């Protein structure tokens, strides 16, 4: 009764701040920005992008090192070492590039848009702000968001392509395989205009949902430096809820 | 004005998971994606690794879903409970124009239409209008079978057309079944 | 806000625990349970690969998973315990009526009855004792065979009908069987 | 991660047999006779110190 009343009281307030984000995001894209927005907008892909690029390459060169070193070996035994290429291609593509990219992007940047803004919330670099007169949904959010739409489908681009070149290593430098019977397998089975672009459009919502969130969750949270913590989470675990959430969706709209 | 915030908090949060069902139906796990479908049966004796929601083909065409099947035990018969996309198994028409013309002439030719009752107006009329409730592709021998898919593929239910004079509305039972094949008894029957 | 943390709560509460429920039984236990199932047996000479809890199919349909094999060390025989589903199976109170009134015409026919005594005054009683508990589905003719599905698949046991006279009881051995081949014998069979 | 990989296998049964009508039996033999428990599962978890 009280523990429960308790936690209904939570969930209803959390449902009604969710709608409140809402309302500050057709405040930030509905106004056009001035000059001045271009020259902080991409050292925010100096801040985000660029340094999260050395990341995905190394997870990025692994999966795909392991995706073909352990399918093959019981396909083999049947007829079919030719249709590794297609395997390793065909997961990437449309299942895991979508989804391990953001996971690893939600890691990096996912927290430094919150910390950041969490920043300026502590030592009131907010209000201050306020006080000068600038508006921050103008200033320090709409560069962030910004770069957090463009920079993450192009690093999920650059994750798969050394993801598939990845598995080429382990592939014909140590288990032999035939190059042409490799790269023929993919050519015949993946198609351009139903999966690389398909994989882009689940990129996409793919990094609304975890930048904006942690735009939000790092600009109306208490000062509290305890607390920025568990707002740290919100962060991963709303987008993480959502982007597995929302692949789902995405493959039953695409195929099936 | 807090509750405004709060209502939009609702008024995303209920159209999120509305969407979310509406990839529930291209998805094909509920639901079905069929504009018009309808019942028919079948009775096999041999209904060996055919899970539900099976393909159905006419020559290739996926035409159809496979929904239950069942047993009963009194004549250890199998039951197969399918559906049929009909928009392009059903005639419409064109079709219903030319398929209400080609039997009255074909099978109610001068055998059948010169041995018949005293009017030949009324019966020419019940030829047509026995047509046009429902009729759909399907001749009176056209046979179902149990094909494998390929070589190594999994089970699928092949509606073969015979040719035929005379089809078959949405509630029947196709006449001319059989089951699968199976390498058990014909590797015996062949070594 | 009383009303709000009630309903709250009400909500949140329902959802989770049905969640873990649903969760927690589609795995291991929780909800696992045939409904009248009886055991029959058999016993065969080479099993070859066959598993505990595998497929039991009669037609081609799933009515059986399988117990435990174990090997009769004097005279060479494994043997099989598995228990049916009697849904599926064990003809209904009117099918009791419908299986009499077919051995009306089958245990008691016309010839069977002019074969010892045409009175059947120890046929039509004898023949009526032992099906008012536990007749099945299975016949007297009916031989069970191990089947392998298709290429390397999951050893099942198939339940090929006989076309009998008699059934069996909630308990017996079926005594008309035959063991697989392995691919061994195929071997030197083709040559 | 022994609780990950829990419901991690318990999913894929959900979409097996509930959904593509695979064997019950042949699914969980299949790993009985390949997954040993002192060379897997174990070393699963040694894996998972020195990653902790």
């Amino acid at each position: 009764m009280n523990t429960i009343a308790w936690l209904g009281r939570l969930v209803i307030e959390r449902i009604r701040g969710i709608g409140v984000a809402a309302l500050m995001l057709l405040q930030i894209i509905f106004s056009l920005p001035s000059a001045g927005g271009f020259g902080r907008f991409v050292y925010q892909m100096h801040r985000v992008g660029v340094m999260s690029l050395l990341i995905i390459t190394v997870s990025g060169l692994f999966i795909g090192l392991v995706l073909g070193l352990q399918g093959y070996s019981i396909l083999v035994n049947v007829g079919s070492e030719s249709m590794l290429g297609t395997m390793v291609s065909l997961t990437l593509l449309r299942e895991l590039a979508p989804v391990v990219a953001a996971l690893l992007f939600a890691g990096r940047a996912g927290s430094a848009l919150t910390a950041e803004i969490g920043s300026m919330k502590q030592s009131e670099q907010l209000a201050s702000m306020e006080m000068i007169g600038v508006d921050p949904l103008k200033q320090i959010v709409s560069p962030r968001l910004w770069a957090g739409i463009v920079s993450l489908p192009m690093l999920t681009v650059i994750f798969a392509a050394i993801g598939i070149v990845g598995g080429k290593l382990v592939g014909v430098d140590f288990l032999g395989v035939d190059e042409g019977s490799f790269w023929s397998g993919m050519q015949n089975n993946v198609q351009f205009g139903h999966d690389v672009v398909n994989g882009i459009i689940k990129s996409i919502v793919f990094a609304l949902l975890c930048t904006w969130i942690a735009v939000f969750q790092g600009y109306a949270c208490d000062p509290t430096p305890e607390g920025i913590a568990t707002a740290m989470t919100r962060t991963v675990v709303y987008s993480s809820l959502c982007v597995l959430g929302f692949d789902f969706v995405l493959t039953a709209v695409m195929f099936g | 004005s807090r509750t405004s915030e709060l209502a939009v908090g609702i008024f995303v949060i209920i159209f999120g998971i509305a969407l979310f069902f509406l990839a529930m139906k291209v998805s094909g796990l509920v639901g079905t994606n069929l504009s018009d479908g309808y019942t028919m049966k079948a009775q096999f004796d041999n209904v060996n690794g055919l899970k539900p929601r099976a393909k159905v083909t006419m020559s290739g065409v996926t035409i159809g879903r496979v929904d239950s099947i069942t047993l009963d035990p009194v004549t250890r018969l199998a039951t197969v409970t399918f559906d049929l996309d009909g928009k392009l198994t059903s005639f419409n028409a064109e079709q219903l124009k030319e398929v209400q013309k080609n039997a009255l002439d074909e099978l109610r030719y001068s055998s059948d239409y010169t041995q018949a009752t005293p009017a030949q107006q009324k019966t020419m009329e019940q030829q047509l209008i026995s047509n046009m409730n429902s009729i759909t592709s399907i001749d009176e021998d056209a046979y179902i079978m149990v094909a494998t898919n390929g070589l190594l593929g999994e089970k699928y239910l092949k509606i073969v057309p015979g040719g035929g004079l005379n089809y078959l509305k949405r509630g029947d039972t196709i006449s001319n079944t059989q089951g699968t094949m199976d390498l058990e008894d014909l590797i015996s029957k062949f070594i």
